[PDB]
């Protein structure tokens, strides 16, 4: 679960964040837990205090909340934050590391999906697929 | 009436009231849910 | 002469450079000498 | 959404996972290659369909693919 | 989901601006459109073709109805070379009195534009010769746009819908195409000719009210029947005819006179009705080909198939093509557009220099208006071939099913096909821009005598074969002695080497170094447009770079900025980089034609030969001389009638410098601007209140590239056409 | 009109005059100009497939080079445009205005 | 020339394209 | 029919209506055309110019076996190879 | 043949341009002191001038209605100076170019600095096929007939058709 009451980074606001879209469409959260207190980068732009111990912080995109997770794993060594994607009615879906182990490390209980039998040059032709609803690289 | 009349009648209809109606339509249609 | 110097001399922009000059200056020299040739005489 | 597709080419590399800004990929286990892992696209939802996957990837040709397709508000990369 | 368009779930799905926008631009794509059947789809462009046709005719019905109504047309066949043509009435409240007056110079008691379409000459020589005709002319084709209309409409009902097997008829399609389409309407047109053009060419009224009782010749049809045929060429228009008069008129209908009339300056309408007759024979015969219901006849396959060369160097041939072409609706719009493209060009070419309508060769502005009108036309055709070519080669070929035959052996050799236009295409660029600017140096350093300039000798040649006097090469045609020209002796030679060797007509213009120049000038410009259609073409389904290109389709932005950046990759972008290069051409060759004759009507064609040798007197002795009348037509004295032409020169120039920005600054700049947008609408009050439904967004990649050229290349014809207009105007 | 037209006629009529020079790189300038459009509006992709094509050519008659060719980044494509608009355009104005100032002034 | 009657003939006669335009364009 | 053929020769199935000719029918009748073709012309245009009153239906017509010679030849020969 | 066109001697035009040329020359002349450095340097343009003129005269080439020459370039030898003849020595120096940087780029290929030598120029042996350029057209020819001048299309690469 998430934890909705999780305190903040200390940050004087600024006009990068989310908009209407985050109110009424769906708006991502990160969490993390920093050993000490630190400045680092908003993805929206400015400089924001870590606090220790527990940190929570909302952004409008996926992409914002990785971005910060990359930085906290880059510069700070952190590597224990989860982004979660939360929607207008209360819902929330946990979104990343999405089985615990970060996509990168092969993990057992993963199945592969998207994959095909075949390298990329063995597609059929456009005209092949003509008037029916298939793709070429279906 | 006379033809000389036509072009004072049909010009500001075909500007200004035609496409005007023809705008609010096709806004209109393209904001339809359905 | 010093080897590294020749490697220099070399080089693809300063053996360009040279080889361009050269050859702009033998043109002009015909010109400078021989003007005006629209054609060959016989 | 994007679609992205692995082909059987991959040499379990990585770095195509490693590049994707959105988390749509990641590595499974495969017999097929001496990596003993494949690249695997379970959330194309969140592809913004940025392509660095693919000048991440080493074989020739590709073997990690995107096709640009139906636009979202995802796709798209919009913040409003 | 919002429904528009109901054609693509994917985008009626799209919640931004997007959606409208791609919305507009793939309506007429049938085929990418959800759940289409290749059934459905050929009875949809069977019902838009009718849509398009009825178009036509309304078009042609409001020129004839405007003219009746608010023209001059019988005014001006009583003085057609000083009678200014109307082409409509003028009726703009944002008009002040001084424009009103401006406007107001053409004879009539109220603002109007001139005609500059030819439509006057056309009517005229036709035999149109009141209101009345013009104003029966436009109810007649205001009925044949609501008949066409309406066979639209029907052929969409579930009755009356045409089966597959009906579209793809080819054999019976073009029986009737040759022979009724093409043969019929052109007996038809003799008809017309011979019964109304003609008589009423000799002051004689023909109309429906008396064609039933007129005889179009004293003989009647006695001597058709008997073959005595060459009665109806006895007594042809004297050379004092005087048009729409029986002074100097014939008896003579069909003749073989060659040249023109030396009044009306135009070809002699009994040659014309001639000419008519004689391909309406070819065309009927030639329909009767292909096999249809009663086993005679050729088949289209089986005529493939066989065209192998047996030396093997063709491979398989034709073998495998006509299910290729059969299958293909872009390789069809191809064969149409590129062959459709060649005979505009022809009727650009000839009709300025066989002007066929009475007085126009005097209407200066008509004769250039009609030419560059045609030529960009043909243009934008040819560029359209191509693309088709490239749409072709993606979505509808098979190369299972066409190995080995001629098509597929193009791909085979598409880098030497390449590599050789590149190289000609260099090998003209290098030397032609070298020649022209050795002449500016030398020419701007005092020494006119030091330019190169080549004499057009084989160009020359080749009007001296058809009998052009003056260069005195006594070859063929201008030789007295050729069996060439003693096998025409009697016909048409007599009236066509008068025309030849006239010095005051567009027939076989005399060509020196300019017109030498100028011509590699125009080589290069086919040349590379070519260059870069066919590489689209020939690459369109993948290269190195791109290996897998026809998975992605026609369009598309660009594979991303990996393996060195893929910027401009698609067949569509080579399309768009080609419309560059075809108005360039089109430029060089229309300021050329303009050029010419400019100075030929201007009685100094010597300005011509010698500024043309060296591009600064392109720039000052045509651009720069001839811009004074158009850029006078407002100023602070006053207004005249070129002020409307004035205003569209400068329109030109900002639409045509507004495409720069979409073509020169692009997508990702714009998307985060208009972020900042969206920010401030949402928290600004009053204003918030307020909600869009759709998100907006930069357009796309490809959009901006669309509508960047769009821009282009409306502003290169809307800054072109009122100079070509008002230079012409202006001096005569 | 009254500026563009009316003032390039010192620099338009140059030609056979010790202005001559002025003249020249008026037009020169112009070309370079119209040359950057190629850069500005057209992307590597293109240029880099028409390479493939001429590079099969060389390596037929056996004359390819052992760098190989690329067609310019995308920002060098950027570079060399505005570099040579810039260029273009600034020299079209500096031959304008020296060609008409020398003669009234 | 032309009279007033004949130009109401033709804006009457250019109802019927106008109709069945219509028809056409709903019809696709 | 298939009419796609592979080698030095097509299969005599290529002529239509004449496939069944014999090759000697075809080469004699293909020397006749032509030279009474070449005839028609000569007539018609070559001896004396062509004029509106000198005009022969026949020389009209008759040039029309040169063309049609050049068809005659080219069955003869295909007649001929597949042993017809 | 050619009767639009003259011989420039026989020209009117000609001569006029040569009479107008030099009287522009006499008036600028006209501004300068006998002796100084620019009456010398017009001095020289007027004796320049008047070379070229005469050079032109006595060549046969034809001059047009312009008083311009015109040079006919469809070979026939009576004017082979003014196109066949340069182009012949075009191509000689062309070919001679092409042949020997084509030997330069073969010949370093077989080596370690393949690279190398094409941004920094072995120049011993670069000059050696520099020097070996004078009978390009046989070496060419018999190297066509060898097969050694062209690769076989199956040994280039290519993208899929
Ligand atoms: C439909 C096409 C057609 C064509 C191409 C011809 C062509 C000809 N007709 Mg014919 N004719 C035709 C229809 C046609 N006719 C019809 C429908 C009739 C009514 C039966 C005739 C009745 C007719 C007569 C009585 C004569 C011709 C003759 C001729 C020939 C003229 C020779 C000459 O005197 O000079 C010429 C080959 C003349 C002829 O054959 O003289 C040698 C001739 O005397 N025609
Ligand atoms: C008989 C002629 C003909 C026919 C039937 C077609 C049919 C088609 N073309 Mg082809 N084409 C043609 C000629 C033709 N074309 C010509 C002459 C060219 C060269 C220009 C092309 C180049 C071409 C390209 C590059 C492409 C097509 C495509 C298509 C497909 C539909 C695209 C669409 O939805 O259009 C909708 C078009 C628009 C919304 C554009 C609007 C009109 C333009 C921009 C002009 C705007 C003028 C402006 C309003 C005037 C300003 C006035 C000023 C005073 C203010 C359709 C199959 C496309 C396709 O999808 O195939 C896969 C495609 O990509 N065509
Ligand atoms: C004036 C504008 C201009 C010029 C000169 C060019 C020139 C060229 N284009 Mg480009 N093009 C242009 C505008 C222009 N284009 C525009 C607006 C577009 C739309 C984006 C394009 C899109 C385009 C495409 C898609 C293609 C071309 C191609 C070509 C080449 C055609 C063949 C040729 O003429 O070779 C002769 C070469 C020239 C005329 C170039 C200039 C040579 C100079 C003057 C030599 C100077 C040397 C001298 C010593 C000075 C050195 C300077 C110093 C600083 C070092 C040529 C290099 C084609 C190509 O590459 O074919 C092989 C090709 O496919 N062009
Ligand atoms: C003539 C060429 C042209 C024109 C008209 C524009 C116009 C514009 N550019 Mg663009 N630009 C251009 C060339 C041009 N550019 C080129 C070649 C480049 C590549 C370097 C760029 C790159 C560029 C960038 C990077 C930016 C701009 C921006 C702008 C906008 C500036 C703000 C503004 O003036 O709004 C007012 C609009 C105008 C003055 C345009 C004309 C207005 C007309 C005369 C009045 C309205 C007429 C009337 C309502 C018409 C109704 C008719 C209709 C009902 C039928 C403006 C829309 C900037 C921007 O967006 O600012 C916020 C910006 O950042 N441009
Ligand atoms: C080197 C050139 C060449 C060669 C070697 C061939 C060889 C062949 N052609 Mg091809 N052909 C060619 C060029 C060539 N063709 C060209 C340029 C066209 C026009 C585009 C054709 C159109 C064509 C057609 C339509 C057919 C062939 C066929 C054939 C094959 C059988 C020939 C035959 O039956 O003769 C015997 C032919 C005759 C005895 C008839 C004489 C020729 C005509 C009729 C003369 C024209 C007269 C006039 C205009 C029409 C009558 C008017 C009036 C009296 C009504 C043979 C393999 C046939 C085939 O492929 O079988 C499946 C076939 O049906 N050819
Ligand atoms: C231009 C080249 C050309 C060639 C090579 C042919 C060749 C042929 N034609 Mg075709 N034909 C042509 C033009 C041509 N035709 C034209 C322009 C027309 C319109 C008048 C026709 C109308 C025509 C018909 C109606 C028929 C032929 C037939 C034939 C075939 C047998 C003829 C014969 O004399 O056998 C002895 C032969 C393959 C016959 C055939 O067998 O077709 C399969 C046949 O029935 N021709
Ligand atoms: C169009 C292509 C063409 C080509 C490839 C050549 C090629 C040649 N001509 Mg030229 N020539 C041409 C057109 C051409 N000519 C034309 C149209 C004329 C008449 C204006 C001439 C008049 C001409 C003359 C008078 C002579 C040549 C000669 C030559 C040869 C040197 C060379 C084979 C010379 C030669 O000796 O031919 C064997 C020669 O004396 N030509
Ligand atoms: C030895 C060098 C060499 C040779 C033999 C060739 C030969 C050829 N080139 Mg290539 N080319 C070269 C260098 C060379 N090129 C270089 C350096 C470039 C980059 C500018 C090109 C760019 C190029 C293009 C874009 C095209 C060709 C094409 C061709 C072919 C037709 C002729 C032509 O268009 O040339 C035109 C080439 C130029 C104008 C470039 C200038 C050539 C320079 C001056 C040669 C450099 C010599 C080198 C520095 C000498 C060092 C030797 C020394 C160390 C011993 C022909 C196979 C064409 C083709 O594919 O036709 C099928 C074609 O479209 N070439
Ligand atoms: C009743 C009456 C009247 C009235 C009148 C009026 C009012 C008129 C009007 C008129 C009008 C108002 C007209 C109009 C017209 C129009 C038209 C004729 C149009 C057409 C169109 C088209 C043709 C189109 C097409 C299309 C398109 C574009 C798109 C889609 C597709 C399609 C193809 C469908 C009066 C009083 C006289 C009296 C008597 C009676
Ligand atoms: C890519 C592609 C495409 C397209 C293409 C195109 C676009 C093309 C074009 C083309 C063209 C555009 C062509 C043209 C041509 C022409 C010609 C070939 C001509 C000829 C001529 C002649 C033969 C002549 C003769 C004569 C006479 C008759 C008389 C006088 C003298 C003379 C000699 C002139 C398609 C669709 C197919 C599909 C596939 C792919
Ligand atoms: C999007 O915009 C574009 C590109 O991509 C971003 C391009 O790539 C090109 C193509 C231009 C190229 C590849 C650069 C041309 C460079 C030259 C002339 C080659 C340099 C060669 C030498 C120094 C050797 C010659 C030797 C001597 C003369 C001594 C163009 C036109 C372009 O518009």
């Amino acid at each position: 679960t998430l934890n909705l009451k999780m305190p903040s980074p200390s940050f004087g606001g600024s006009t990068g964040g989310w908009l209407r879209s985050a109110e009424n469409e769906e708006k991502y959260a990160i969490t993390w837990i920093s050993k000490n207190e630190e400045v680092f980068e908003m993805p929206t732009a400015g400089a924001a205090l870590m606090r220790s111990g527990e940190n929570l912080l909302y952004f409008a995109r996926k992409e914002q909340c990785l971005s910060l997770g990359t930085q906290l794993k880059t510069q700070f060594k952190i590597d224990n934050y989860k982004i979660y994607r939360v929607f207008p009615n209360g819902e929330i879906q946990y979104l990343h590391p999405k089985d615990g182990v970060f996509p990168e490390k092969v993990n057992e209980g993963r199945k592969a999906i998207n994959t095909l039998t075949r390298s990329i040059g063995k597609n059929p032709d456009p005209v092949v697929v003509k008037f029916i609803n298939k793709q070429t690289f279906e | 009436m006379t033809a000389s009349y036509l072009p004072s009648i049909l010009v500001p209809i075909i500007g200004l009231v035609f496409p005007f109606i023809s705008m609010a339509l096709f806004f209109i249609y393209v904001e339809q849910e359905e | 002469m010093n080897k590294d110097l020749l490697k220099y001399l070399s080089t693809a922009p300063v053996l360009g450079v040279i080889w361009i000059a050269i050859t702009a200056a033998i043109i002009v020299e015909f010109n400078r000498l021989y003007p005006d040739a629209l054609f060959f005489p016989l | 959404a994007h679609n992205v597709k692995i082909y059987d080419t991959c040499i379990g590399c990585t770095q195509c996972v490693r590049a994707c800004p959105c988390d749509v990929l990641e590595m499974v286990p495969w017999d097929g290659c001496k990596a003993l892992q494949i690249a695997s696209a379970p959330r194309t939802e969140d592809c913004v369909g940025c392509k660095r996957c693919e000048t991440a990837c080493p074989t020739d040709f590709l073997s990690i693919r995107v096709y640009l397709g139906a636009e979202t508000s995802r796709s798209m990369g919009l913040a409003y | 989901v919002t429904k528009f368009p109901k054609f693509s779930q994917a985008l009626a799905q799209d919640p931004t601006t997007r959606r409208i926008w791609y919305g507009i631009a793939t309506a007429h794509d049938f085929e990418s459109h959800d759940n289409i059947t290749e059934e459905n789809l050929y009875q949809r462009i069977f019902a838009s073709h009718f849509g398009h046709l009825a178009i036509i005719f309304l078009w042609t019905s409001g020129n004839l109805f405007h003219v009746a109504w608010q023209g001059n047309f019988e005014k001006w066949i009583l003085n057609p070379t000083k009678i200014k043509p109307i082409a409509h009435a003028i009726w703009d409240p944002h008009f002040g009195q001084a424009a009103l007056k401006a406007f107001s110079q053409t004879g009539v008691d109220y603002p109007t534009n001139i005609s500059y379409s030819g439509l006057y000459h056309w009517w005229y020589t036709i035999g149109i010769r009141t209101n009345n005709d013009l104003y029966l002319g436009a109810l007649f084709l205001l009925v044949i746009s609501g008949l066409f209309l309406f066979a639209g409409w029907l052929h969409l009902q579930p009755k009356f819908k045409p089966s597959l097997a009906w579209f793809k008829n080819n054999e019976s399609r073009l029986n009737h195409h040759l022979a009724g389409l093409f043969g019929v309407s052109s007996l038809a047109w003799a008809g017309h000719l011979v019964h109304v053009a003609i008589p009423e060419a000799r002051g004689q009224h023909v109309g429906w009210d008396n064609f039933l009782s007129t005889k179009p010749h004293p003989a009647g049809l006695e001597p058709f029947f008997k073959g005595q045929w060459s009665v109806y060429a006895d007594g042809p228009d004297s050379m004092n005819h005087v048009f729409n008069t029986s002074e100097g008129a014939g008896k003579a209908i069909l003749t073989f006179l060659g040249g023109f009339h030396p009044q009306t300056k135009s070809l002699w309408l009994t040659d014309i009705a001639h000419h008519h007759l004689a391909i309406a024979v070819i065309f009927i015969i030639a329909g009767h080909m292909y096999r249809t219901n009663w086993s005679i006849g050729h088949s289209l396959k089986e005529i493939l198939d066989a065209h192998r060369a047996p030396g093997g160097r063709l491979g398989d041939g034709h073998k495998g093509l006509f299910e290729t072409i059969n299958n293909s609706l872009h390789f069809q719009l191809g064969l149409a557009l590129a062959s459709l493209g060649v005979i505009t060009s022809l009727v650009a070419q000839h009709m300025y220099a066989m002007p066929s309508y009475v007085f126009i060769a005097n209407d200066f502005t008509t004769q250039a208006a009609l030419y560059t009108h045609h030529q960009y036309i043909a243009g934008f055709l040819m560029v359209g071939a191509f693309a088709h070519g490239a749409i072709f080669f993606i979505r509808d070929y098979n190369p299972e099913q066409n190995k080995n035959n001629v098509l597929a052996r193009m791909l085979e050799h598409k880098e030497a096909i390449i590599s050789h236009l590149s190289w000609v295409s260099l090998f003209l660029g290098f030397h032609t821009l070298g020649i022209y600017v050795h002449n500016d140096v030398v020419v701007a350093f005092g020494s006119p005598e030091k330019q190169i300039l080549i004499e057009p000798v084989f160009a020359q040649w080749i009007q001296a074969a058809s009998g052009k006097a003056l260069y005195g090469f006594n070859i063929l045609l201008s030789s007295s002695d050729s069996v060439a020209t003693r096998a025409g002796e009697s016909l048409w030679l007599p009236g066509w080497l008068k025309g030849v060797n006239d010095t005051n007509n567009s027939l076989f213009l005399d060509i020196g170094p300019g017109d030498f120049l100028v011509h590699h000038a125009i080589a290069l410009g086919l040349h590379t447009t070519t260059l870069i259609l066919v590489k689209g073409a020939l690459d369109a389904r993948g290269s190195k770079l791109m290996p897998d290109k026809k998975d992605f389709g026609y369009s598309f932005p660009c594979d991303g900025p990996g393996r060195g950046g893929t910027c401009d990759i698609s067949a569509w972008d080579a399309f768009y980089l080609a419309m560059f290069w075809m108005l360039n051409t089109l430029g060089w060759l229309t300021f050329y034609w303009h050029w010419k004759h400019l100075t030929l009507w201007g009685g100094n064609v010597n300005q011509f030969n010698e500024s043309s040798t060296y591009l600064m007197g392109w720039f000052r002795d045509y651009l720069w001389l001839n811009s004074s009348p158009l850029i006078n037509g407002y100023n602070p004295y006053g207004v005249n009638n070129l002020s409307v032409w004035a205003w569209m020169f400068l329109f030109g120039h900002l639409v045509w410098a507004t495409g720069f920005m979409f073509l020169i600054s692009w997508r990702g700049y714009w998307q985060e601007l208009i972020e900042t947008l969206a920010w401030a609408h949402e928290r600004t009050p009053l204003a918030n209140l307020i909600k869009w439904k759709d998100k907006p967004v930069a357009l796309s990649i490809v959009q901006a590239r669309l509508v960047g050229l769009a821009h282009f290349a409306v502003g290169y014809i809307l800054t072109y056409a009122p100079f070509v207009i008002a230079s012409t105007v202006g001096k005569f | 009109r009254d500026f563009l037209w009316a003032q390039a006629s010192q620099v338009i009529q140059s030609y056979g005059s010790s202005s001559s020079a002025y003249g020249l790189m008026f037009l020169g300038a112009h070309f370079v100009w119209a040359f950057s459009l190629m850069f500005l509006f057209s992307g590597r992709g293109y240029w880099q497939e028409l390479i493939e094509s001429i590079v099969w050519a060389h390596n037929k008659l056996k004359v390819a080079p052992s760098i190989q060719p690329r067609a310019l980044s995308i920002t060098q494509g950027r570079a060399v445009g505005v570099a040579h608009y810039l260029l273009g355009g600034i020299a079209t104005t500096w031959a304008f205005f020296l060609a008409r100032i020398i003669a009234i002034g | 020339m032309i009279n007033d009657s004949q130009i109401f003939i033709a804006l009457i006669l250019s109802l019927v394209p106008a109709v069945l335009a219509l028809k056409l364009a709903r019809e696709l | 029919k298939d009419t796609f053929w592979t080698g030095k020769v097509p299969p005599s199935t290529v002529l239509g209506i004449g496939e069944k000719v014999p090759s000697a029918a075809y080469i004699i009748s293909s020397v006749v055309c032509l030279l009474v073709g070449s005839y028609c012309v000569y007539e018609s245009n070559l001896l004396s110019p062509l004029t509106v009153t000198t005009i022969n239906p026949l020389y009209v017509l008759g040039s029309l076996l040169v063309p049609y010679s050049w068809g005659l030849h080219v069955a003869g020969w295909i007649q001929l190879k597949n042993g017809k | 043949e050619f009767n639009n066109l003259i011989p420039c001697k026989e020209s009117k035009i000609f001569n006029k341009r040569l009479e107008s040329t030099i009287k522009k020359l006499e008036n600028k002349l006209s501004k300068y002191e006998v002796g100084s450095s620019s009456y010398l340097a017009i001095k020289n343009t007027i004796n320049k001038t008047n070379n070229r003129f005469h050079k032109y005269m006595e060549s046969g080439v034809l001059c047009g209605k312009d008083g311009l020459p015109h040079l006919i370039a469809d070979g026939r030898w009576s004017h082979a100076g003014e196109f066949v003849i340069p182009s012949l020595l075009f191509i000689y120096i062309s070919g001679w170019i092409g042949w020997v940087g084509r030997g330069y780029l073969s010949a370093i290929k077989n080596t370690n600095k393949a690279i190398e030598n094409e941004i920094i120029i072995d120049v011993p042996l670069a000059l050696k096929f520099m020097s070996s350029g004078f009978i390009w057209p046989l070496s060419a020819l018999r190297e066509y007939t060898k097969g050694d001048l062209l690769m076989k299309d199956s040994e280039v690469t290519i993208s899929p058709r």
